[PDB]
RNA sequence: GAUCGGGUGUCCGCACUAAGUUCGGCAUCAAUAUGGUGACCUCCCGGGAGCGGGGGACCACCAGGUUGCCUAAGGAGGGGUGAACCGGCCCAGGUCGGAA
């Protein structure tokens, strides 16, 4: 019975945290140190001195709602990380394949949480919000890799899911979704214009 | 291209084919704001808020060619265009604005949609 | 405005959380096309020796084009030692082949 916003989450935190101007170096570090702080304060270390073991929250340990939010900051990190060599690469071709390895991975910790969210603990709000929120991960990574035909079905995917959202509720708290499908509409008209 | 717009120095546009895809409420008096006071210099930047916007001057003739692509990334094509449609310009319309009273300006009419459309076909060609 | 109500910090050897400073330890991937360097193996053609010319199999490494069934990550980043003679290059003298 505990609910998650992580598109307000997110919104809140890239606004207040360099993303405001558009650094996204800062924002990665930012995300970094958090995900450090969560992790310290949830007493969830991977690995102890001298060994690593990579461990997946299991179904279980979600209950104090928060172990999410490790995940949603690793697919943060990885998508700032990506962005920014996106950026970056206008002067290096070589950065294009380490930005596609960035993105490639980004979408493993989106799926990993929908299917974490798929657990009945959790309410039905959160599972949508990380449906559209890999729908849009997926997108933005086909489109980087020249793939327009999943590209396209995967923006109507997330705009679907966005725009049932914003109908639901109310027009005050639907601008945040409506700004959201706004931004992602010229990525579809593009997506769609390609082709020719 | 999403947007293209050949306006004077004196406030008036001359020529424009925005159509429904884009409308200039204010997309070009942010530019204007940035020229006259912050004086980028920095080769065709500040985006304003949601479409990339770039320009080039004419200080022969007072003229400004602004055209505005989305955020997304172009390819190097729009300058070699913008280049070519000035050239165009000056060599066609020269008698316009070679005159520096802007009665004739105000009288002529310059029907440039057609070769401007073969130009942007031309740079698509290429893109593609 | 007379009593009167009490709600909130200056005080804490107090506990947790959000945002940042500082100091240590560990590790920092690979396939593929092309050219090059260094060892080792194998075909030859010529010659009285030192030897000259051409072709291959395999390993290590650098510049670098498209990549991944790659991870918590793995840049085509920079520098130094390069040792006892064991990375080779150009190699003084000396040394061996040859009248040169």
């Amino acid at each position: 019975s505990l609910s998650l916003e992580i598109l307000q989450i997110i919104k809140e935190s890239q606004q207040q945290h360099g993303l405001r101007h558009g650094d996204f170096q800062r924002y990665r570090g930012y995300c970094s140190r958090r995900q450090r702080r969560l992790r310290k304060t949830l007493n969830f270390k991977m690995g102890n001195r001298h060994k690593f073991t990579g461990k997946k929250v299991t179904e279980e340990l979600l209950t104090d709602n928060r172990y999410l939010l490790l995940v949603l900051m690793d697919a943060e990190r990885a998508w700032s990380y990506a962005m920014q060599l996106k950026q970056e690469a206008n002067t290096e071709p070589r950065k294009r394949f380490h930005l596609l390895s960035r993105l490639r991975k980004a979408v493993k910790h989106a799926e990993e949480l929908e299917r974490l969210c798929e657990s009945n603990r959790v309410d039905a709000k959160t599972k949508l919000e990380a449906q559209a929120y890999t729908a849009y991960l997926s997108g933005m990574l086909r489109f980087e890799h020249q793939e327009w035909k999943a590209a396209i079905e995967a923006f109507n995917k997330c705009k679907t899911i966005y725009e049932k959202l914003a109908s639901a509720f109310t027009e005050e708290q639907a601008v945040l979704y409506n700004q959201r499908v706004e931004e992602i509409s010229p990525n579809i008209r593009y997506c769609a214009y390609n082709i020719g | 291209l999403d947007f293209f717009t050949i306006f004077s120095k004196g406030g008036l546009v001359l020529w424009c084919f925005q159509g429904v895809s884009d409308s200039c409420t204010g997309p070009v008096n942010a530019l204007i704001r940035s020229v006259l006071l912050q004086e980028r210099g920095g080769n065709n930047s500040f985006t304003h808020e949601a479409l990339t916007l770039k320009y080039k001057l004419d200080n022969q003739f007072e003229l400004v060619f602004v055209v505005g692509f989305q955020k997304i990334l172009t390819l190097t094509y729009v300058d070699k265009l913008i280049d070519d449609v000035h050239r165009l310009f000056r060599d066609k319309y020269r008698t316009e604005i070679q005159q520096q009273s802007a009665l004739s300006l105000l009288n002529g009419t310059f029907d440039f949609q057609n070769d401007f459309l073969r130009l942007l076909r031309e740079a698509e060609e290429s893109s593609k």
